[PDB]
DNA sequence: CGAAATATTAGC
DNA sequence: GCTAATATTTCG
């Protein structure tokens, strides 16, 4: 679909690997 | 060249970002809706509302 | 290439 | 949700 990258930790998607990568990094 | 707001400081990545920025600082807002009225800096902003109408 | 579009983010 | 702003991607 339209976002299949999913943050397992907040649910957010995002539409590639990088997007969900740089915003991983807020967990940390 | 580095496209800086001279007149706030900020740096951008071309002059067309540069405008859009320098925006914020003279209150233009040249994307008015068809609908309500309610104006905005950019085209991708106006086009998001839209879908508030719809 | 830089402009334009799009995705995202911050804020409330 | 809905805005304001900008970083990233896309485009001709
Ligand atoms: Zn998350
Ligand atoms: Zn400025
Ligand atoms: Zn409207």
């Amino acid at each position: 679909g339209e976002k299949p990258f999913v943050c397992n930790i907040c649910g957010r998607a995002f539409t590639t690997k990088g997007n969900l990568k740089v915003h991983y990094m807020t967990h940390g | 060249k580095q496209h800086g707001c001279t007149r706030c400081g900020k740096n951008f990545s071309s002059a067309s970002a540069l405008q859009i920025h320098e925006r914020t600082h003279t209150g233009e807002k040249p994307f008015v809706c068809n609908i309500c009225g309610r104006a905005f800096t950019t085209k991708g902003n106006l086009k998001v509302h839209y879908m508030t109408h719809g």
